[PDB]
């Protein structure tokens, strides 16, 4: 996940040299942060949505 | 063996792999309490509004 | 045979060394966040590309073949209050007097009850903790005591710190100087008919100097009734006696200025009903008193060195008998340390020339309210405060064998005696040096 | 009828 | 077998020792100029003949048919002060009040503003740091407060140490004793409405002995609005109830001599506006207030025991993980150690009753502009001062692998925490002493 | 295999010890005699029998078919004083005014020259220090100053310790308070226009507490010119203006008693032309004032930790790359330590309530001669002041490899950082445990 | 009209 602040329109993603044997290709949406409830963690005291 | 056969990361997103495995393998129109599988959709007359 | 390989980096041998920190920019900011310097997680990894996490998918290496050891050092440093709740040297449990009244026409009705006493985390030194405990003796009386009868002149409970015995004539039956001299010996607790003190939950028992000589059996409770022989004599009349030259002497003084009631148990004994643990240790009966069941030691204000247990679950291999579990308050330990405390010690002989000045210094008379009564005076202090002082610790515990992977990130967890993170840890870490053992 | 416990005589 | 050769002389074998050291008159004038210790070359070749650099050519060889280590014990002594730049304690961001204005009529506008004050490098001992920090709070005042309307009266933020409830009545709703019982008991910041302190970049914090309950959350902000309940009490009339003596009592002084107003909440309420964080902590709820996610801790003023990590890169193997580079903040690390800084405890009985002789001691009131004012006054001095103080430290870091040709020129690179030189070191050197460990 | 022969008697095997001491009642007589406890000579025979010097003759053999080594701690003491001329603490050069002359019928000529000063040696306490310095700044105005115009008034050069800047208020331009705050915070130097100090030969620099952030560069100058912003501003007329009560304020007293004029810049200025390190530092430009180029640091009587290197040239094999000769003054090295010298710390807050009293204490202003100018007065004396104090060092080396045969006398020699004999050396004496390594 | 803040009485 990488962040998108509002109104920006230009996302550029880096991933330091490494190994892509197996590699299978990508696949990707976009989502609300807002929606997207913070799992680096047991508890999200900043999620308020349902 | 006290060896815990599970080994997880923060990395992986299991439940939306077992939303996408459900839908290969069958009709996921269908609902069934057990489970609370009901999925989620919308009214396609209100997504688009003819 | 002996190699210590990792992702793609040339194999190392022999040994090297792999560091447990906190401190780490990146991993502070994703891994522990909700946790604490007592439980956090780190990457072992060290290496600058890689996101943590991402981390924690590699790992270190050390040869299969053989059996592997590691030398831990660590650092740990604290900074931990001499008096706070979480080592239970807050609170304390004493019983005193809640209400006086005149009752069924004839009647002195005495109500008596337990009451437990808290105190505001961090003040040091063991005089001043005295005084805050003692204070807070007082602060209830203020909200309870002289609104439901009960005078000053019937306090129960006071901690002092003095021999009130020292003027003492074996014939006369009194404290000739007509007042108890004001040098200060070792804490100890006054009592009333009817009350006493309780520390069953409090680590304080340690820092008044005063243990049970049979320790494991919880329950520390000293009622007035067990302080037997040794209730604080009373003291002369110095004022009738002199300007009486028969001899006045047999005059116990019975008040004071403010007119205070010493509570003498009779118009003839030279005796007093306050009675004094000090006393009853060293002049009471040695077979039957208190000295047969209770210790005088030094005080201490650490309130008692406690250890406290290290666990690197994710790294070592668990200790003889401990079985690994997922469970934080039952990780295997891997070392034990005492908990970072010292007793610094150092001479005011200012005290009690300063209690005097003191007074003067704090623009208020709240520990010494009573600047008349000979007893509920404020204690002297003693020449030789001691103060709890923080330290890190430069420890080091032996070799422990390691697991042949080491997982990119490893969990560190300090925990104390009764199994639990530790809050007042401010710094931990510490450095591993693998090596070989023998073959498989 | 009020006891301040404080000694505000010195 | 395992031999040690060097240019032509005769061969060694099983050990000796390679010396890395600052000092040699050689080198400093050539090699390191631009450098400091912390980041310095040194030759490790110690002939008398051969000019340097050109010793840079040779190169002690440790026999190739083996792997060796070596023991690495260093001698590191800084001189690091209390308060500086470099380790964040001489800055501290606080939100004062600017303007007091009359507006539109009748309006009472109060502009309020975040601003960072700065300290004098050095200044240690904890008592006069606070000094320093309130006495910031004012020469900004002076610059700004004043000249837009706002009083002394209302100043906002000062750190004090005191109990400001110790003489508190639980019926009167007042400090009796007409006076903040002047005792220090441990430090805490107090606040009026609308202002706060901010520590988010400052170990400060970590001096006043205040922490947060969950470190690694970035952000230390504490507002007024904080410090809920605990508000300190206000001061009894003394002298209208005792010349009183119905009693007037509820009288609770509302300003001083000099007049300046006590900012009372209410002409009613006993309790001012002025918020404790002390008094929050262990006074205000528990389960909500500020004793919830802060923790009331020991001061120490070496601001937090910060470790230093060494690096040898052309000397030793790169440890485990680390990645060979030539980017002087990232070199792989050989041996991690505190950086040399303890807390020396004081006594001194001789305060407050120094602070009573100290200021006339000093030729100035400066620290104690507000003599009058309970609240503003100058905080009392605490027995048991502490002080950084730096030590030289003889640590010992383990066996390490070397690599089998030793450059004639070694550079030597103390780094902190966030990796960088440290100004503060006066002088580091080490001592390597090779041995065998396996073969090839 | 791994015998240990001597003269005639039985073999011993495995390990044992020889013991290197300079007391023998024996040898001190022969051997060392011009000799001192740094450089002298031993014989490590220990055998009743035998003359010295016959016992030289003797050897003690380790076993030929291995190579040995052997543990080697030693037992070093010393008492060097802190400030002394072999270490470079007693002098140092700063230029000061040397005539003042009405010349050429209108000009006002003034002519500088640079002078070394020198100390008594031993006197320790970095306070009083600092006054035996300006005193010799003084004893030397004695000698030529005044008698050759220059006033008191006019004296360039002078430590103090105190922040010429507290009182300070940002509008008036006037340090109010009317007095130099006289509080002690951090050594400095103050100048007046065209003079300096230089201790490019001492390290009393490090006394002070002020280091060049590039140390490596010789030459540290620190001109009045590089004090750049940062002039002590100038004191409030308290008189004037309190009596005048427009205001006077503005008013910047211009003498003192005595009348000696504070130097000021011109009739308009609040700025005087003395010129404040401490100032400059973190009151001036950071960017490029003297911020830029040195460094505020703990002060550390000692004046530096510097080492010493031991060598046993006729016992231990030369260590890698030294070369054996028989220059006393380049012996291979075989173990380094620091020299013996710690910082005890104290704590006098009987300093300046003592300054007051000690002056009268010592029959003698002979420190404070201007007890009136806010400037040229007594520095106050540090809460907290620091000493060298001499320790014996149990220090420990490594095993260090040995020759297989170990001459009748060993010649032991303590050198210094530039490599000569250290005078202050009272005990030295190391014990030496040999033991095998490997075979030939 | 203007506050030195400085008890000068004292």
């Amino acid at each position: 996940l990488y962040p998108i602040p509002a109104n920006a329109t230009n996302v550029p993603i880096s991933i330091p040299s490494r190994n892509w044997a197996a590699f299978r290709g990508w696949a990707f949406t976009r989502l609300k942060t807002k929606e997207t409830p913070s799992l680096g963690s047991g508890y999200d005291p900043y999620y308020t949505y349902s | 063996s006290q060896l815990n056969a599970v080994v997880d990361l923060q990395d992986r997103n299991t439940e939306l792999s077992y939303q996408l495995l459900l839908d290969s393998i069958g009709d996921r129109t269908r609902y069934f309490s057990m489970w609370n599988q009901a999925v989620d959709s919308y009214d396609p007359d209100v997504r688009i509004i003819e | 045979r002996n190699s210590i390989r990792y992702s793609e980096l040339a194999p190392l041998f022999d040994t090297t060394r792999v560091y447990l920190v906190d401190n780490k920019s990146t991993d502070v900011a994703s891994l522990n966040y909700q946790n604490d310097h007592s439980n956090f997680l780190t990457t072992v990894i060290q290496n600058n590309d890689y996101s943590p996490g991402e981390a924690s998918t590699q790992t270190i290496n050390l040869d299969d073949r053989s059996h592997w050891g590691g030398d831990l050092k660590t650092i740990l440093h604290t900074n931990m209050p001499n008096v706070n709740e979480f080592m239970f040297t807050n609170k304390f449990k004493a019983r005193v007097m809640v209400s006086r009244s005149l009752t069924k026409d004839k009647q002195v009705e005495l109500k008596y009850e337990w009451v437990e006493f808290t105190l505001p985390e961090g003040n040091y030194s063991e005089t001043m903790t005295i005084d805050l405990m003692n204070n807070a003796i007082v602060e209830h009386y203020l909200k309870v005591g002289r609104q439901n009868g009960v005078l000053e002149s019937d306090i129960g409970v006071k901690f002092d710190t003095r021999n009130f015995r020292l003027g003492f004539d074996p014939v006369t039956g009194l404290v000739m100087p007509g007042v108890y001299t004001n040098e200060a010996f070792h804490p100890d607790i006054i009592l009333l008919p009817g009350c006493g003190v309780d520390f069953t939950h409090s680590r304080l028992s340690n820092l008044l100097g005063i243990r049970k000589r049979q320790p494991f059996q919880e329950g520390f409770r000293i009622t007035y009734d067990d302080l037997e022989g040794g209730n604080i004599p009373a003291l002369l009349d110095v004022d009738a006696y002199q300007a009486s030259l028969k001899k006045p002497v047999i005059k116990p003084l019975t008040e004071d200025s403010k007119k205070r009631s010493y509570n003498l148990i009779s118009n003839d004994s030279t005796f007093t009903q306050y009675r004094s643990w000090y006393l009853a240790y060293n002049y009471g009966d040695p077979q039957t008193g208190i000295r047969s069941w209770t210790l005088l030691c030094t005080p201490d204000v650490t309130c008692g060195s406690e250890q406290v247990y290290w666990s690197l679950p994710d790294m070592m291999q668990d200790p003889v008998t401990f079985r690994s579990t997922s469970q934080i308050s039952n990780f295997p330990v891997v070392g034990a340390e005492l908990l970072p405390v010292h007793s610094k010690s150092f001479y005011n002989d200012q005290a009690v020339y300063s209690q005097l000045i003191r007074q003067f210094t704090s623009l208020t008379h709240v520990f010494n309210r009573f600047p008349e009564n000979q007893i509920l005076a404020r204690p002297p202090a003693p020449t030789i405060t001691t103060v709890s002082e923080n330290v890190p610790a430069l420890t080091d515990h032996g070799t422990l064998p390691l697991r042949n992977s080491i997982g990119g990130v490893q969990r560190v967890t300090i925990t104390d005696a009764r199994r639990r993170t530790c809050p007042y840890v401010y710094k931990a870490l510490g450095i591993v040096s693998p090596r070989v053992l023998s073959s498989r | 009828t009020f006891n301040p416990v404080y000694p505000y005589d010195t």
